[PDB]
């Protein structure tokens, strides 16, 4: 799963861009409700999905550190095994 | 800025084969093998850097 | 390099996996992705250089 | 009042009970008359009347009434205020699911309920179906079905099958659960089967329902069935102007929340097809989610204003939420503010007030002096007189202000001087006048700094402004015990211009006969200020106990200096003034009177010396011209010099003799050099160019020149800003970061033209830039570093201990960098100092040494004290006031009481603005000493040391340490060891090319098992001709030898092994790879002669930062865990094994050191712990757990204070110390011991150490642990007070997390009651806190 090693690159810049959070994602994803699901998922375990690459300017250290991670990223670990967007409550209805 | 895809999509997407993808870009190494001897039609310039 | 990782071989599949790369959920057709690529870098009315 | 604060989950019967009645429609006012409207979301009868103490039907309109329902609207007579505190209630037609318990990624729900998120999420959007029982049917709890599966099992049999969907069937499964049931079976299955996988997994799960059921929760109330709807005054309908309304945005929210309801209602009424029904309670779930967090998961709804609505969880978090209002809030009445002045000639404990601003802010006192003398009858007649502004008013207001202190304050308050109190003077003008010396800890300056003044009210207020805060209370700083009122710029060189002397001056030679005649001389014109002259001058000593004795004698002075000596207090010696008293030498008087006398006379002088300098300062008329900037006359020539260097090098480059980034190096020294040139040159025809004749031919003495005499006092400049208005301006960077090959060639007398004022201005930005950058990272360093340290506090009077770490002089690379005095004064010695001989009990282990011990110990030679530290202190929850030392602010000792975190933080905090990012040859004159050292005396008579920890220090005739050197492995040294030595002789050379593998024994070589071809690289030199058997790794050579060891041995001149004295193998040292075995077999040699011969960061704030946040280096230099002798294991997989085998114990330790790095420890060696194995950084988590806590206290005090002193920044030690506590207070349990402790688990090391004391009094055994290191941003996060670690983490983590586990918050820090709005338990209030103590204590 190309996503766990996103996830590790993520780490090891101490931080992940737009390009980077699109490149790493599962091939079959049309919805997009799911990136914006995945990539908040990210987010809350770390590391912040800037848009743009942006030196001496420190920046938050390590905020959302926590149990939380490894438990996020089980989560991103499911959601590659499965699929649906649940997320618009005008999809279902329309479906 | 949405997403990658390999750069030779859209020159399929413009009607050109793979054939035509790699004449565009890269150049030939013809080959006049007399049957044997696989007679190449070598240049000097093709031999620098080798 | 990038004709040996492309995935698509023709036009016609090229189009489609652009329209999917572009629109998030709508299925493919032959006049949908048309439209897409055509009025996206080629249209008088969507793109301009100056 | 209250004494804690409680959070659980709210039952709907808790809900019903908070509420005055239910909120059935959306409908908010009337829109013609604006009466809030029937039974909606302003609704009177609900949430309270309208106007004070009348009835929204208007007949009930007095204040008799008040209490009565008028029965016609039922709308309640009382305050307006009630508006504010009422609440209400929404009965959902169905239930719902709390956001926070569900999209939180634990998922509280998930995790009670041993359910996916994903799963949950597809019940509750209706897309599946969830047995609750399964029962005699096939199908088990919590197996998600779906639509065809359902019916295909109701087929099967359509009872037996509960299978709801929905938040209806959550609740469902949830009632069902029996939690103390589930933990019985969790812990029979945990007890028979025990597995890594399972043990930990099931305790986990153990740990969480024992949490739930101890909390008082129930399952099912994380899912709503009544909503509490917030009280209209906090979410208004203001009637703007003109007709138009504002509104917050919850009103909208509600009222999305209150159709959809009703409507679900409605078609539960009409037994409607259930496809809509389900369509209508997903849109009534995503209303409530969109309510209680708007944008959690949902893409959040917008409003008209196409911005996204905010929710009830972003009135609480957020930057702009109710909390972090403190980060900055709350206005503040009886305040104003103004711009600054000077006001020379105030004392320096009052401050002027303009009288607009000041009636102004006493208005109330006013009122009541007024009618209090009977000048006014009322207070309406009292308000008008100060309206009119009477005569008397004034008189009044003088009275009133008299005694009255003002606090005054600066923007960017970082230190807690920036904050004081003054008493006003009053001022006929509008700007604040600040007394000159307080400028330096304001840091203000006065071209349009603002200040803010606020007002004490109460009695205590002003008790404490006047005994805590006054600005004759702080003259020595916070961060060290030197003074803080050090005069600037006028008063330095006033002193500077009047304590000098000439050559030839008027007056001079005369025999005073003290300094009034000096005065009477120097005023009637009769002699010059500076002119050399003998006074007799009677100076006074206290050397006795306490007795000014005094002593009259004949000095030579300058009647300057006779002038002087007036102000000067008792007996301070006359030596203090006589010289050219700069800049230094003054704060060294200031110093010196504090230290002897006390503090009043010590700020009456410095009142005395301000108003002399100011004064003296005038008339000198010291101004500043164009002819003062003296250019050199030899600058052409060097210049032209220069320039013909550069074109020789020019030249050679285009010769083709050297490379661009060569030709651009060798210009830039060249350069270097001639600017270094010019300025010496400059600064020699400028300072001593005063040439004067006394009686005589000619003298030349120390210049006069205006700007010489502003630079060499310190009163403004040094010698690169005179350099660059004399001088040539020199080399200039460009944008990368390289340096322009040719500098700018002109100063600022002689103007730069067009193509040098580009290059200045480049840098200029730059550093305009930098600066705003540095001010925004200081204040992050500060904010978390009083974060990870605010509740540490002063508590207790002695812990009683005998630890402490062992002070001594610092010398590294040179001579010392700063003496043992500086870092030992003021600290509690902890075990008692004894003399060289050891003579006696020098200084008992209780003393607070000051200055007389500190001199006394300099009377000794003492260079090693072990002193009491806060970092090995033994209170809990505090700091005993021995084991910190003394308040450097105040000078006595720390008193119970003292928020030693807070200053602490700010004062490592305040300079952050400052920082911007072959052999050993003695040079002084001692006695050798190596530490550390097993050498061998080779037979060239010179001494290689076979030690890895040897290091040299030199020994002077009295004993103590002159300075330091590290001892390589291998080094030649040319003499031995304690012998003697003078400066001059190189004690060791070294070649770092080579490292040798030295033998112990003269003889035969010998190749043992070493194989050529297989286990050897058949090496030929032919530029020397030597035949080299040179030993390859195990990546080249075959497999004949792969694993075999190519052993160079020194055998006897027989053929017999010779054995190595200490153990039973012969000095057959195996060869590693790439070895410089130039020798081959059949040539025996000397004793440690090289047969194999083996080959070969940033500094400004980050570097703080990441010391503190305590980060593993890049290479960590590996250290040997267990001392024992070393071998290689396993090899090929990159990682040579390296395993270590004690004398006697076990030999467990193994370790995969990447090959990548190198090893400085030979295959046979037997190494000790804390011992270095590679080289690189030393990670402070090492340091820690090998080491202990005293080696990672000195190595991040040390490293952090190099930081600092590389700048120039003074910073006492108590304060790193103090922030290195607060990281390593938690501690990892190794083994359980007796307690109730688990085998493995994080718990802080003070409920560790409480529990290990109980029970080693009961008679059990204690338990066993190891401290941790954290960061500062992992150690703020583990406070154990929600409502503080609510206000700067995640506000809904933290909630939910306290929320579900019913926590209790007994307010006992710094920031909950302030939060609070209680008095903080850290200074005056400490008192008053203790005594609710007992009270609850009873
Ligand atoms: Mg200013
Ligand atoms: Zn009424
Ligand atoms: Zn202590």
């Amino acid at each position: 799963s190309q996503l766990k090693l996103l996830v590790t690159r993520g780490k090891e810049q101490g931080y992940l861009t737009y390009a980077e959070v699109n490149d790493h994602l599962p091939e079959d994803i049309v919805d997009s409700d799911q990136i914006e699901d995945i990539i908040q998922m990210i987010n809350d375990m770390g590391i912040q999905v800037m848009e743009e690459a942006p030196d001496d300017l420190m920046l938050a250290e390590n905020t959302a550190d926590e149990d939380a991670a490894e438990a996020a990223a089980q989560v991103l670990s499911s959601v590659e095994s499965e699929i649906g967007r649940t997320t618009d409550p005008v999809r279902m209805y329309m479906r | 800025r949405r997403r990658k895809l390999p750069a030779t999509i859209i020159l399929r997407a413009l009607n050109y084969t793979t054939e035509q993808i790699l004449d565009l870009f890269f150049e030939k190494v013809i080959f006049e093998i007399r049957d044997n001897k696989l007679q190449m039609e070598l240049v000097p310039e093709r031999l620098r850097g080798e | 390099e990038t004709l040996r990782v492309d995935p698509t071989n023709d036009r016609l599949s090229a189009l489609v996996e652009i329209y999917r790369m572009m629109r998030p959920g709508e299925p493919p057709t032959r006049e949908a992705a048309e439209s897409l690529f055509e009025n996206l870098f080629f249209s008088e009315d969507r793109y301009d250089l100056s | 009042e209250f004494d804690a604060i409680k959070i659980a989950l709210a039952s709907p019967d808790m809900i019903r009970s908070w509420s005055f009645g239910e909120v059935k429609k959306p409908e908010t006012i009337n829109y013609r008359t604006f009466k809030p409207e029937r039974d909606g979301l302003f609704c009177a009868r609900i949430f309270g009347p309208v106007k004070d103490y009348e009835c929204l039907c208007g007949k009930y309109k007095r204040l008799k009434h008040r209490g009565v329902i008028c029965e016609k609207c039922g709308v309640e007579v009382t305050q307006t205020k009630v508006r504010r505190e009422r609440m209400g209630h929404i009965e959902l037609a169905s239930p719902t699911a709390h956001i926070w318990f569900l999209k939180s990624l634990p998922s509280r729900i998930g995790l009670l309920l041993d359910m996916p998120l994903r799963d949950i999420e597809r019940v509750l959007y209706f897309e599946s179906y969830v047995v609750i029982e399964g029962g005699m049917t096939n199908l088990e709890r919590q197996q998600i079905l779906t639509e065809e599966q359902y019916l295909d099992a109701l087929e099967e049999f359509g009872d037996e099958f509960d299978a709801k969907m929905g938040a209806e069937a959550i609740q469902a499964l949830l009632k069902s659960m029996d939690l103390e049931q589930e933990c019985e079976q969790l812990r029979e299955e945990l007890n028979e089967t025990n597995s890594e996988t399972k043990r930990k997994k099931l305790t986990k799960r153990i740990k969480l329902l024992e949490a739930f059921v101890q909390s008082g929760n129930k399952p099912e109330w994380m899912i709503l069935t009544v909503l509490p709807v917030l009280p209209p005054d906090l979410r208004p309908l203001v009637p703007l102007d003109g007709g138009r309304f504002a509104t917050s945005d919850l009103n909208d929210l509600y009222r999305r929340v209150i159709n959809r309801n009703n409507r679900l209602k409605r078609l539960l009424d009409l037994a409607a097809p259930d496809i809509i029904v389900r369509n209508e309670k997903r849109m009534l779930q995503e209303a409530v989610d969109a309510l209680l967090d708007n944008g959690r998961r949902g893409r959040a709804i917008t409003g008209s204003n196409k911005r996204p609505l905010k929710s009830l969880a972003d009135m609480i978090k957020g930057k702009q939420g109710r909390f972090r209002q403190n980060l900055l809030g709350k206005r503040v009445d009886y305040s104003g503010r103004s711009v600054i002045t000077v006001g020379p000639y105030l004392r320096l404990h009052q401050c002027g007030l303009p009288k607009k601003m000041a009636l102004e802010l006493f208005k109330p006192f006013i009122y009541g002096k007024l009618e209090l003398r009977g000048l006014a009858t009322t207070i309406k007649a009292a308000k008008k007189m100060v309206e009119r502004e009477e005569a008397v008013v004034w008189d009044i207001l003088d009275e009133v202000i008299r005694e009255h202190p003002v606090l005054l304050n600066r923007a960017p308050t970082l230190h807690r001087l920036g904050i004081q109190a003054f008493e006003p003077v009053l001022i006929e003008g509008k700007a604040i006048q600040l007394h000159p010396l307080v400028c330096a800890a304001y840091n203000a300056d006065f071209d349009g700094d603002q200040m803010a003044v606020h007002v004490p009210l109460t009695l205590e207020a002003q008790l404490e402004a006047r005994a805590l805060m006054m600005s004759t209370n702080n003259i020595l700083s916070p961060a060290n015990g030197e003074p803080i009122i050090v005069p600037s710029q006028d008063v330095v060189l006033g002193l500077y211009y009047m304590t000098r002397d000439c050559v030839n001056a008027k007056g001079e030679g005369m025999v005073l006969t003290g300094p009034k005649e000096a005065e009477r001389l120097y005023r009637s014109g009769l002699a010059s200020l500076h002119a050399r002259v003998k006074v007799r001058i009677t100076e006074y000593e206290k050397d006795a106990n306490g007795e000014l004795v005094a002593k009259t004698s004949l000095k030579d002075t300058t009647v300057g200096r006779a002038i002087l000596w007036m102000i000067v207090p008792k007996g301070l010696p006359y030596s203090i003034v006589n010289q050219a008293l700069g800049k230094k030498a003054i704060s060294k008087m200031l110093n010196t009177c504090y230290r002897i006398l006390g503090l009043k006379p010590t700020v009456i002088f410095a009142d005395q010396i301000m108003y002399t300098g100011f004064a003296y300062a005038a008339r000198s008329g010291a101004s500043v011209g164009i002819d003062d900037m003296v250019i050199p006359e030899k600058k052409h020539e060097i210049i032209s010099e220069a320039e013909a260097e550069v074109a020789e090098i020019q030249e050679q480059f285009q010769s083709g003799l050297v490379t661009a980034g060569e030709r651009y190096n060798k210009v830039i020294d060249i350069w270097a050099a001639a600017n270094d040139r010019v300025s010496k040159a400059m600064m020699d025809n400028l300072q001593t160019e005063t040439v004067i004749n006394r009686d005589g031919q000619e003298e030349k003495q120390v210049s006069f020149n205006s700007i010489y005499m502003m630079a060499d006092s310190g009163a403004r400049g040094s010698a690169a800003q005179i350099r660059q208005l004399a001088g040539m301006r020199g080399l200039m960077a460009k944008p990368d970061g390289s340096i322009i090959e040719t500098p700018i060639t002109a100063n600022f007398r002689e103007g730069l033209n067009v193509l040098q004022y580009f290059i200045s201005t480049h840098g200029a930005r730059k550093g305009l830039a930098d600066t705003a950058l540095k001010t925004a990272n200081s204040g992050y360093l500060t904010r978390r570093l009083v974060d990870v340290a605010q509740d540490l506090v002063v508590t207790e009077d002695d812990c009683g201990t005998h630890e402490g770490i062992m002070m001594t002089p610092v010398i590294e690379g040179g001579d010392v960098k700063e003496p043992l005095r500086d870092r030992v004064l003021g600290r509690v010695t902890a075990e008692d100092v004894l003399k060289p001989g050891t003579a006696d009990i020098l200084v008992p282990r209780n003393t607070l040494l000051h200055e007389q011990w500190c001199d006394l110990l300099e009377e000794n030679s003492v260079d090693a004290v072990k002193v009491r530290s806060v970092v090995s202190c033994d209170t809990d929850f505090g700091v005993c006031a021995h084991c910190y030392g003394r308040d450097l602010a105040r000078g006595h000792i720390i008193n119970k009481g003292e928020a030693i975190g807070v200053i602490a933080a700010q004062s490592i905090g305040e300079p952050g603005t400052q920082l911007t990012m072959s052999s050993i040859q003695v040079k002084n004159k001692g006695s050798i000493k190596l530490s550390n050292v097993k050498s061998v005396v080779n037979s060239s008579g010179k001494l290689v040391i076979t030690s890895r920890n040897t290091e040299l220090k030199l020994i002077d005739e009295f004993g103590r340490t002159k300075e330091s050197y590290k001892v390589p492995y291998g080094a030649v040294l040319a003499k031995g060891d304690g012998e003697q030595v003078a400066g001059g002789e190189t004690v060791a050379n070294w070649d770092p090319h080579t490292m040798p593998v030295i033998t112990e024994v003269s003889g035969f070589v010998r190749f043992t098992d070493m194989i050529d071809g297989q286990t050897i690289t058949r090496q030929t030199d032919e530029l020397t001709g030597l035949s080299s058997l040179v030993v390859l790794d195990s990546a080249e050579r075959t497999a004949g030898g792969k694993d075999l060891r190519p052993a160079l041995k020194i055998v006897d001149a027989q053929g017999n092994d010779v054995l190595i004295p200490g153990t039973d193998m012969p000095a057959q040292y195996f060869l590693p790879g790439k070895a410089i075995v130039q020798l081959e077999d059949g040539v025996q040699i000397s004793s440690g002669d090289t047969l194999a011969r083996i080959p070969q960061i940033t500094g400004g704030l980050p570097r703080v930062a990441d010391l503190f946040e305590a980060r593993r280096p890049k290479e960590p230099a590996i250290l040997a865990e267990i001392s024992g002798i070393v071998s290689f294991g396993k090899e090929t997989k990159g990682k040579r094994r390296l395993v270590i085998t004690p004398v006697d114990g076990s030999d467990p330790y193994e370790e995969m050191i990447p090959k990548w790095r190198q090893l400085n420890v030979f295959e046979g060696e037997r190494v000790e712990r804390g011992d270095v194995i590679s080289d690189g950084p030393e990670a402070p988590h090492d340091i820690l757990r090998l080491r202990g806590v005293h080696a990672v206290t000195r190595y991040i005090v040390n490293e952090v204070q190099d930081v600092y002193r590389l700048q120039g920044v003074k910073i006492n030690d108590k304060h790193i110390e103090v922030i290195v506590r607060q990281m390593l207070r938690k501690a990892t349990i190794v083994n359980a011991g007796s307690s109730d402790f688990l085998e493995g688990e994080q718990v802080e090391y003070s409920r560790v150490k409480i529990a290990n004391r109980e029970l080693e009094a009961n008679g059990k055994v204690g338990a066993t642990y190891s401290r941790d290191l954290l960061g500062i941003t992992k150690a703020s996060l583990a406070t154990e007070s929600f409502i503080s670690a609510a206000s700067f983490q995640e506000t809904t983590r933290v909630l939910t997390e306290a929320a579900v586990a019913g926590k209790r918050d007994e307010l006992r820090g710094l920031k909950e009651n302030v939060i609070v709005g209680r008095l903080i338990p850290a200074g005056t209030g400490y008192a008053y806190h203790q005594d609710r103590m007992r009270r609850r204590a009873a």
